[PDB]
């Protein structure tokens, strides 16, 4: 009974985290697609905390020297 | 604003696909032409060797 409850607690923690994490990841993907729909070649799309944006765009223009289209 | 980026990305795909595909088609044509022109030059060299041999014969 202790091994059952130990394994069921470890399992249900894993399943709650996995389903809640996947739910957040798909919610982030919904918002990403809604904005990205407005627009070899290559591109990426993603999510970041809003206060990081000024340093983030500056660093992108440093590594991809003087040349990044972004929104 | 955003329409110039849309046009750049749609043109990027079009150019990068089409220019490469036309060059791939040209590569096949040039290779076929190599065989055809090589054979035509071989036939002219054969015709010369035959005309030369007739002058001996």
């Amino acid at each position: 009974n202790f091994e059952k409850i130990e394994n069921e607690l470890k399992e249900i923690n894993t399943n709650q985290e996995a389903l809640k994490r996947n739910f957040l990841e798909l919610t982030e993907l919904k918002f990403i697609l809604r904005k990205t729909q407005q627009f070899r070649l290559g591109f990426v799309a993603g999510v970041i905390n809003r206060e990081r944006i000024p340093t983030f765009e500056r660093m992108l223009w440093r590594v991809c020297r003087g040349n990044v289209f972004l929104r | 604003s955003q329409s110039q980026g849309i046009q750049q990305l749609l043109q990027a795909e079009k150019r990068a696909a089409e220019k490469v595909s036309e060059a791939r088609k040209r590569k096949n044509r040039r290779l076929k032409q190599a065989k055809e022109e090589a054979q035509a030059e071989i036939e002219q060299y054969r015709l010369q060797r035959e005309k030369e041999f007739k002058a001996k014969e």
